[PDB]
RNA sequence: AGUGAUCUAGAAAGAGAUCCACCUAUCAUGUUG
């Protein structure tokens, strides 16, 4: 399960890209909870909501 | 609750009673703690 | 309804928790009575007997779902862990209402051989659900037949 | 101040709360070495070397003492039930969240004066006995001064209590006709009024013990009287053996010891078979009565005996002796119930507590006269055997028990044990009925239990208390072999080898058991060796102002007052002092804030503090500062670096460390005894992984007293001779509690095998 | 799956999450929302 | 059940047959041996090897 | 009684052993 | 002992 | 987690008994178990079918 | 403002190898101040 989810993270990063993945995950210092964003402008900044 | 004035009662009779009470209590404690046949099994 | 009631009982718990520390108290077990069997996870999980070890149990949901690949017989409740979620349902009222629907003990027993047993009361009807000849026999050397 | 890392139960609670969505990782700012004992062997002097509280150990009175009282427990199980039902009603009332919410010659002792002087001339020691109210304590020293014993040194007299030493010195001066200072003086801890011209000096036993640490011949004195020496304090017993040795050094040293009747022969046989002289006193006859039978429940016999007196006996106040604060409180309540129930059939009666933890203002209620037309019942500890005299008492009720302290030397545990009194203490109770008039003493135990199950004399403090401070002082006097020092009742070896182990690991002793220079400097301080060690390391660490303040607070009684009716204000005000790291720094907070407020009494009343104990801690701070000025030191402030403070206390208290085990709470590292944090602690519910403590007290449970957070690396750095890093890790583990099983070993293939074998009838 | 929620609560959270996106349902300016659901086929068996 | 054959105990609701003839003799001999145990001092609380001789 | 139970082969699990124990411990209370 | 689902009484009785 | 499988099956075969005995041994000897686990993690590179 | 819509049903001879819903677990310390 661990290996599977890690390889899945690789595929997630390929689908989302560094920038959008960072917006979704939030800064490492202060990560977003699931589906939330640090601001409405970040939420709207990219088509992948 | 009853009292007797100092010296009126015989103290060694009361000591005999307390010895009887002690050895009764101590024998009863063997009665309470000897490992029975069922316990040994 | 479970999710809405969970949001409610857990916001109430969060408020009581902050007041409990303001008073420098500990929350009593029966200071949360009535909420115990509510919430997702259940409030009762806060006082799970092994919580000091379960605090380290991580990845438990995926582990439970992945059991399908390593065990031939799996629990159909792969999606929930009673240690982490608590008891998420209670069907004890169904038995009571089915007895009522069937017409009560009287009507049910009229269908049985009960009267022929000469047994005194239906209350003493303790079925020996843990012993019998077949229970003595299952360990012995026996053929498939 | 570093955050206390959350224990696993707290991480669990936060995890479930976050899972629920009522809180988040935004709301919690958290989440963003094994120490073994050292396995070197001990020193050469321990390599070669490695109590009886009752007359009958399983006799009826000791069983009664251990069994407590059913009346007290049934009273708690009423108070608890009532408290719970009241809380339940309050909770349902809140559960609806409604949104808009020349006399001298009359004293008896003057009849004996010429004998009471020729005996002191012709003998070295004299074991004087004297009945209470004889005048011996004020008159003997004056008779010695009249007779020129004062020509060649002071006439010293020791009292076991400070207030006795002062009140007697002032009385003797008021009879000699002079001030205190000049002809008469006193010397007690924190106060010397002795002058250049002092003839007679009244002091505590502990002050003569510390003077003997400077001058073990005690050459400043012509005559030394040990008064009330029948109380057998640790200082008194050390003075006994000191004075036998000084007497051999000094033909001109006279000694007078105050015995009681029941240890007068003990004392005479000890002081070289010296004469005993008995002085009569101002006391009236007391009729003792005894129960006809054993009493199963001494609290219930005492309450009955009170009511029986009040109704059938004539005028006179009643003193009931009880073992501690909560029996007293329970008895005041139960008696008020019983009296109210008897109602119009009985006369008025008024009920009062007295005990040492009581505030002075409340204690002073007990010696107001009873209204004419009313009777007073006082429920007292042993505080009323000796320290407090109540006038007007005519009846004593003696259940026969007292709380006694024993130090469990190897575990470090102070045990308070209810145990039968001695015959000497029973006679000290008897006498209290006889001060006002021909009173009666009712003993709630048989006459045969008095003769045949009570010790004749009480076990002296020297056989029960921690001796490490005594051993440090005796070795500082150069008294190198603790048996050549002939204690009147030698201390158990159990307390010797543990005291020597403590002083050894503190580095006060060398590897052959000679005193070190560090032990020599530690002997200069009037406080326990672990506190002395911490203080000397605070001079090395330049943090002595804060450390001396905490040491002072650690040496006084509990500074927090928790009134039986205010356990919410007296907790939230107390919780305002709590330092995050625990009790030592909490006590520094308390003291500092009581210093920012101008040492004022009101500050203590308003924050629920004991002003009595705080102004004693202020006295201890001052004395330690005077000793620093004597050495020439200064009290440096570190400006409260709380790591530097806690490291400096580890330097003494490293042997008092405990670790959490998540299964069982704290276990001491030195011996593995499980201990709780006391609910009075700052650290209650703030479970740190490693703590140190001032002491352990067994009450209902072993509690650590004065618990403070430490890092384990400091144990390895401060005492590498006593601790080491971890290992014998061949312990075991158990599965989780599988709630639905009815046998939690049934998962084992071993027990499955046995279930199958049994079901097959296979015997194995 | 995540330890924080059972699958039904995951579905509920996801649905409420969509509903709470800013202007997600507005179509005045001709906007549109696309929900793509698909499987990462043979993901585990193709691991080098 | 008859009053001649036995009687109910009531405490346990059991019926006990009365002892007749040699039954009384045995019950009395039982008492005799039991006294003999207390008489010879073997008694009960004491782990004596001779006890087997008095049963 | 236990020795008697051994020679006679009395079932130790049986309630009679309990009741007999009480029938003799009541005498141990008697005197 | 009687199981809880037997001992408990439907609301309409009480 | 390994024990869970066995929590209520009363009938075991030789293979199941072997696994349950190994688990019981791991409960009785946790330190030796941890040592073995770490040694295998550090050095075992060839495994059984 | 209350209509309608109604499966089922046993005999002979063979066969059969097991596992996971499920009864709510804070102080009470003697005295020396
Ligand atoms: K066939």
């Amino acid at each position: 399960s661990f290996i599977f989810q890690y390889y899945g993270l690789v595929i997630d990063l390929l689908l989302l890209g560094q920038e959008r993945a960072t917006d979704l995950a939030g800064p490492a210092n202060n990560p977003n909870e699931f589906m939330q964003f640090k601001s409405k402008e970040v939420e709207k900044a990219h088509p992948i909501r | 609750l009853k009292f007797v004035s100092e010296g009126v009662g015989n103290v060694e009779a009361q000591r005999i009673r307390e010895q009887v009470e002690q050895k009764k209590y101590e024998a009863e404690y063997k009665r309470k703690t000897r490992k029975s046949l069922r316990d040994q099994l | 309804n479970e999710f809405l009631d969970s949001q409610r009982v857990w916001a109430e718990y969060a408020t009581k928790r902050q007041e409990a520390i303001q008073q420098n108290r500990r929350l009593a077990f029966e200071e949360l009575e009535g909420s115990w069997d509510r919430g997702i996870p259940r409030i009762s999980t806060l006082f799970q007997r092994d919580r000091h070890t379960l605090a380290y149990d991580r990845g438990h949901r995926i582990r439970r779902e992945f059991k399908q690949y390593s065990l031939e017989r799996n629990s159909p409740f792969w999606w929930t862990n009673s240690h982490h979620d608590g008891k998420l349902w209670n069907l004890n009222a169904y038995r009571t209402d089915v007895i009522q629907a069937l017409g009560g003990i009287e009507t049910i027993l009229e269908h049985t051989l009960f009267k022929g047993t000469g047994f005194n009361s239906w209350e003493g009807l303790f079925w020996e659900k843990a012993s019998g000849f077949e229970d003595s026999m299952q360990f012995k050397k026996l053929t498939h037949a | 101040i570093k955050r206390r890392a959350l224990t696993s139960p707290e991480r669990w609670e936060i995890r479930q709360l976050i899972a629920s969505g009522a809180a988040s990782i935004d709301d919690y700012p958290e989440l963003k070495i094994d120490v073994e004992l050292n396995t070197d062997d001990g020193p050469k002097f321990l390599k070669d070397q490695q109590p009886k509280i009752t007359k009958v150990p399983r006799g009826f009175m000791n069983r009664s003492a251990i069994n407590g009282s059913n009346a007290i427990r049934d009273h708690r199980e009423e108070k608890l039930r009532k408290k719970r039902e009241i809380e339940q009603q309050i909770r349902k009332q809140q559960s609806f969240d409604d949104p808009t919410k020349a006399q001298r010659q009359t004293l008896p002792v003057y009849a004996m004066r010429s004998e009471l002087i020729q005996a002191v001339r012709d003998n070295q020691f004299l074991v004087i006995v004297g009945e209470t109210g004889s005048g011996k304590t004020t008159q003997i020293t004056q008779y010695l001064d009249e007779e020129g014993f004062s020509n060649y040194g002071m006439i010293g007299c020791t009292q076991p209590r400070r207030v006795a030493a002062v009140s007697v010195a002032k009385r003797v001066a008021e009879e000699v006709g002079c001030k205190v200072g000049h002809d008469v003086g006193y010397t007690i801890r924190f106060e010397d009024v002795t002058g250049p011209d002092t003839r007679i000096k009244y002091m505590t036993d502990g002050m003569l013990q510390r003077e003997a640490l400077l001058d073990p011949e005690m050459s400043k004195y012509s005559v030394i009287m040990l008064d009330e020496a029948h109380e057998r304090t640790v200082a008194t017993d050390v003075l006994f053996a000191l004075l036998k040795k000084a007497a051999i050094k000094r033909p001109e040293l006279k000694v007078i010891v105050t015995a009681a009747t029941l240890n007068s022969a003990k004392f005479s046989e000890y002081f070289l078979n010296c004469p005993i002289i008995n002085i009569p006193g101002k006391t009236f006859p007391v009729e003792v009565l005894y129960s006809q039978t054993p009493q199963m429940d001494y609290i219930e016999a005492a309450l009955d005996c009170v009511i029986d007196i009040h109704i059938n006996e004539g005028p006179g106040d009643i003193l009931v002796f009880l073992t501690g604060q909560e029996e007293i409180d329970s008895c005041c309540e139960i008696l008020y119930d019983r009296v109210k129930t008897l109602g119009d059939s009985i006369g008025e009666l008024l009920i009062l507590p007295v005990y040492s933890a009581l505030p002075s203002e409340i204690q002073s209620k007990i010696f107001e006269p009873t209204p004419k037309g009313s009777r007073k019942v006082v429920f007292a500890t042993n505080i009323a055997e000796t320290s407090i005299t109540i006038d007007g008492i005519y009846y004593v009720v003696d259940p026969g028990f007292a709380k006694i302290n024993i130090y469990n030397a190897r575990a470090g545990i102070e045990q308070l044990i209810v145990s039968p009194i001695s015959q000497a203490q029973a006679n000290q109770r008897k006498g209290r009925a006889g001060r006002t008039g021909p009173g009666k003493c009712y003993r709630l135990y048989t006459e045969s239990a008095f003769y045949n199950e009570m010790l004749e004399n009480t076990v002296p403090e020297i056989q029960r208390q921690n001796l490490s401070h005594t051993i440090l002082m005796l070795k500082a006097m150069g008294i190198n072999d603790l048996l050549k020092f002939d204690f009147m009742d030698p201390p158990p070896k159990n307390l010797m080898l543990n005291a020597l182990t403590e002083l050894y690991h503190l580095q006060s002793l060398d590897d052959e058991g000679k005193l070190t220079n560090l032990g020599k400097e530690m002997s200069l301080f009037p406080m326990d060796p672990t506190l002395s060690r911490s203080l000397l390391s605070s001079v090395d660490n330049q943090c002595s102002d804060e450390i001396v303040t905490i040491i002072s607070m650690l040496s006084v009684q509990n500074v927090f007052y928790r009134p039986k009716d205010r356990q919410l204000e007296a907790d939230s005000k107390k919780a305002k002092f709590h330092h995050p790291y625990g009790d030592h720094l909490t006590l520094l907070n308390v003291y500092t804030r009581w210093q920012q407020a101008n040492y004022s009494e009101q500050y203590c009343k308003t924050n629920f503090l004991h002003f009595r104990h705080l102004k004693r801690a202020r006295d201890v701070k001052s004395q330690i500062s005077m000793i620093f000025k004597k050495i020439g030191l200064k009290l440096i402030s570190c400006h409260s670096d709380p790591d530097l403070i806690r490291k400096t206390f580890v330097s003494g208290f490293f042997m008092n460390a405990a670790k959490r085990d998540s299964q069982v709470g704290y276990k001491t590292i030195n011996g593995g005894t499980e201990v709780g944090i006391h609910p009075s602690s700052s650290l209650y519910g703030k479970e740190y992984e490693y703590v140190m403590y001032h002491s352990i007290v067994l009450t209902s449970r072993e509690y650590m007293s004065q618990v403070t957070s430490i890092e384990p690396q400091w144990l390895l750095e401060v005492a590498p001779h006593f601790y080491k890093a971890g290992s014998r890790k061949k312990a075991k583990i158990i599965p989780l509690h599988n709630k639905f099983a009815k046998d939690q070993n049934s998962w084992r293939l071993s027990s499955i095998r046995q279930s199958r074998e049994r079901a097959l009838g296979i015997k194995r | 799956p995540s330890d924080s929620e059972i699958p039904p609560l995951l579905v509920y959270k996801w649905t409420q999450g969509i509903n709470n996106l800013s202007e997600i349902w507005d179509v005045s300016r001709g906007q549109s929302a696309v929900l793509l659901e698909t499987t990462l086929g043979e993901m585990a068996e193709k691991i080098d | 059940k008859t009053e001649t054959l036995g009687a109910v105990d009531e405490k346990s609701k059991m019926f006990r047959r009365h002892l007749t003839g040699e039954g009384l003799k045995l019950n009395e001999l039982n008492q005799f041996a039991r006294s003999h145990a207390k008489e010879m001092g073997i008694r009960d609380e004491i782990e004596d090897k001779e006890k087997v001789q008095h049963v | 009684t236990e020795i008697k139970d051994i020679i006679l082969g009395q079932n130790i699990k049986a309630p009679s052993v309990k009741r007999q124990k009480m029938a003799e411990l009541e005498a141990a209370r008697s005197e | 002992h009687i199981p809880r689902y037997i001992r408990n009484q439907p609301w309409y009785y009480k | 987690d390994l024990k869970d499988v066995y929590a209520s099956k009363v009938r075991l075969n030789a293979s199941e008994r072997e696994e349950l005995a190994l688990i019981e041994e791991a409960y009785d000897n946790p330190h030796d178990t941890l040592n073995r686990i770490k040694k295998y993690l550090l050095t075992q590179r060839v495994f059984k079918p």
